[PDB]
């Protein structure tokens, strides 16, 4: 088939796409401020498509049976503590 | 003591500043991977500093430094090596990786939750990992009189993401104002969840004490034997526990018109959209707890979805149709086999349908994006409409699948699974385009 | 000029939009005609065979085998994809 | 040298979703089941019965009809298949 010949400059242009082909001097620690401002992200449950066909106080849990049910259990009374209610069942 | 553990990370957690700076990292590196839109993700945390392309397999965020380097062209490797930084974290799901291992680091507890790491010392002697025998909280309920049309229920709503969450919280035991078991439906639910995953003490029979406190709330609250209409009751008592335990229900209810924020109303519910007839003339949205779908001459559940979608039967138009307005995140669905003629008799419907493992809900809403969700739940009846058996199937985490008949916990294959006869199913979402 | 071609493109493709309905239609397919759960198996089954959980090693045996796994319709379907969107922004000679 | 061609960069753009992907599978089990092996060294799978007469611990159905539990509201020992009758009755008092 077809040899391509090059990216449209035109596309090259609007997308600034002429980069530097040696190493990159980004960093992900960079990503911390605008992490904070975001809201709860989904890897793919579309933000917008949630709002739309979901109710706005929907609980979700994404990839609900990725691994097994994390939890520890209270070696005084046996329940089972979701990670993130341990610290609190030991204060009450 | 066979498996080991990495040495590597082993050793950098002699030093406390150094434990401490680690987990701060993947905390860190996690939170952004969870806070991060799509574009921003894929520009930042998974595209390779050394040749830039995106997703070149797997890509790492290192921990000692802002590089991210890609698996397929070995970038991360030649990074390890050339600094001396040999932790990176997969930006698709937050795991941590030795590069002198060549293996990931999975098996220390602290890593896996970091969010705790403040308090892990606490953590540690105050609590232990889940028994072997009741990490999949996996336990049958003996069948104390026709009661399998409440077991078969339960069994799926212990083993449902979402309410095991809500109850392994502490949420109910947090605000409950009953504080009995033998009471209060929520609490003897709680009770079950605690014998099947934890320890609930220090013939034949085992771990039945919750399933006996909830036959008792309910003889105090006080037949058909419908294994739907239980599901009904049962989430109904969940609500009204939640509404009995708040401070102010009155003036809530009239804040946001019937809206909701208990386990049930933000799971389970969504609604309707009955449509007059090229606008439409009128709408009315109607909640729902469940779908209850007609089986009659049809073989395959998008057949049964098909027809309640349905076009039947003025301005500029008129057309009836029912499609959905709000989908929940988990979806019940009842194939309706119980007919109850007007002569008194009762009519099972043992009618095959189809249902898939996954079940795209698209066609069904009110162009609309792919909306996928995942089968984890059947329960299945057999015999007459009242002298019948429930059995319940429950799909748990690695894909494995179990049948639930009474007492009897057994594995089964999914290939067998899908040619019950499906009577409730139980679906939770999976992806959303 | 050289191999920056295809990071250049994928970075279109981010940034337009594309990457994301790609992503999400393969997915979406791959989840749907059952192959995320066949690879989940394949991989137990590779543990168990080899007697290791050690990624590199497990790893090996599974890629192979799981790229093949993909049904020709949902490849030739996204190839298509990839490649339509490709029609809008290359030159050919 | 290979003469790329928009196919060519397309394969390569679905083989990185598809490596990346499946890299992300295997790395999900890989971590559990190591995590699973080193917190129970003696762990065993539940057993499976093509026969599908035997539980997850290789036993038989036990008998219900043999079996019974204490009353908490009596005092009395009750058949099990006959506690959700017996409660009825007693809870009466
Ligand atoms: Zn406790
Ligand atoms: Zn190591
Ligand atoms: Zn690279
Ligand atoms: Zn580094
Ligand atoms: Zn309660
Ligand atoms: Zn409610
Ligand atoms: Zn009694």
């Amino acid at each position: 088939d077809a040899e391509i010949k090059g990216i449209k400059p035109k596309v090259i242009e609007e997308y600034s796409l002429s980069q530097g082909s040696g190493p990159s001097n980004d960093s992900w620690k960079s990503l911390m401020s605008s992490a904070k401002d975001t809201p709860l992200q989904y890897d793919h449950m579309n933000r917008e498509s949630l709002k739309k066909y979901f109710n706005p106080n929907a609980q979700l849990i994404e990839d609900p049976l990725d691994k097994p049910i994390q939890y520890r259990v209270c070696e005084k009374c046996g329940k089972p503590l979701a990670l993130t209610a341990i610290v609190d069942h030991l204060e009450n | 003591a066979a498996m080991s553990i990495c040495p590597h990370i082993q050793q950098v957690f002699q030093n406390e500043k150094s434990k401490d700076g680690v987990l701060k990292t993947c905390n860190a590196a996690r939170y952004i991977l969870n806070h991060s839109v799509p574009k921003e993700k894929f520009l930042n945390t998974m595209k390779c500093g050394t040749c830039h392309e995106i997703n070149s397999g797997a890509t790492f965020m290192c921990l000692q430094c802002g590089f991210c380097g890609c698996w397929n062209h070995s970038h991360f490797l030649s990074h390890s090596k050339q600094i001396g930084h040999i932790f990176g974290i997969n930006s698709n799901n937050g795991l941590l990786f030795c590069f002198k291992c060549e293996d990931y680091i999975g098996n220390i507890d602290l890593i896996n939750d970091a969010i705790l790491a403040k308090y892990w010392d606490d953590v540690c002697t105050k609590t232990m990992v889940p028994s072997m025998e009741r990490r999949d909280g996996l336990s049958g309920l003996i069948n104390m009189g026709s009661t399998c049309f409440m077991s078969s229920i339960l069994q799926c709503l212990i083993h449902n993401p979402y309410f095991i969450r809500h109850s392994m919280s502490q949420i109910h035991s947090n605000n409950c104002k009953v504080r009995s078991p033998d009471k209060c439906f929520s609490c003897a639910l709680d009770k079950i969840v605690h014998e099947l995953y934890g320890a609930l003490n220090t013939t034949s029979t085992n771990r039945q004490t919750g399933f006996i406190y909830l036959l008792t709330c309910a003889w105090k609250i006080n037949s058909q034997q419908d294994a739907h209409e239980f599901w009904q009751f049962i989430i109904n008592q969940i609500h009204q526990s939640y509404v009995l335990d708040l401070p102010n229900a009155k003036e809530v209810s009239r804040a946001n018109n019937k809206q909701c924020e208990c386990i049930v109303h933000t799971v389970f519910e969504g609604s309707l959209e009955s449509s007059i007839v090229q606008n439409n003339s009128k709408t009315t949205i109607d909640p729902f707890l469940d779908l209850s779908l007609d089986i009659k001459d049809k073989k395959k559940l998008y057949e049964c979805l098909d027809s309640f979608h349905k076009k039947e039967q003025g301005e500029c138009n008129a057309i009836k149709q029912l499609g959905i307005h709000k989908l929940p995140s988990v979806l019940v669905l009842q194939l309706k086999r119980f007919e109850h003629l007007l002569n008194g008799s009762n009519r099972k419907l043992d009618d095959f349908i189809e249902f898939p493992t996954y079940l795209n809900m698209k066609n069904y809403c009110s162009k609309v994006p792919d909306i996928i969700y995942e089968l984890i739940g059947i329960v299945s009846h057999k015999g007459t409409v009242n002298e019948g058996h429930y059995i319940a199937f429950c799909k748990i985490s690695g894909g494995q699948w179990f049948k639930f008949n009474d007492s009897m916990v057994s594995s089964i294959s999914q290939e067998e699974v899908l040619k019950e006869q499906a009577y409730l199913l139980f679906y939770t979402i999976r992806q959303v385009n | 000029d050289t191999a920056q071609l295809k990071s250049q493109i994928q970075q279109y493709l981010v940034e337009s939009g594309n990457y994301e309905l790609i992503s999400n239609e393969l997915k979406a397919r791959l989840l749907q005609e059952g192959w995320v759960d066949k690879v989940k198996d394949l991989t137990k089954s590779e543990m168990n065979i080899n007697e290791s959980t050690n990624f590199t090693q497990i790893l090996s045996t599974v890629e192979p085998k799981a790229l093949e796994m993909v049904s020709d319709s949902t490849r030739e379907t996204v190839l298509k994809q990839i490649r339509e969107f490709l029609e809008e922004i290359v030159d050919t000679q | 040298e290979e003469t790329i061609t928009i196919d060519s960069i397309s394969n390569g753009i679905l083989n990185n979703l598809l490596t990346t992907l499946i890299q992300d599978i295997v790395a999900r089990e890989t971590t559990q089941q190591q995590l699973l092996k080193t917190r129970y060294p003696d762990l065993r799978s539940y057993y499976f019965d093509p026969n599908g007469s035997l539980d997850i611990n290789g036993l038989q159905k036990q008998q219900e009809s043999s079996q019974y539990i204490h009353c908490e509201n009596c005092g009395r020992d009750v058949s099990a298949n006959r506690l959700a009758a017996h409660l009825q009755r007693c809870l009466s008092r």
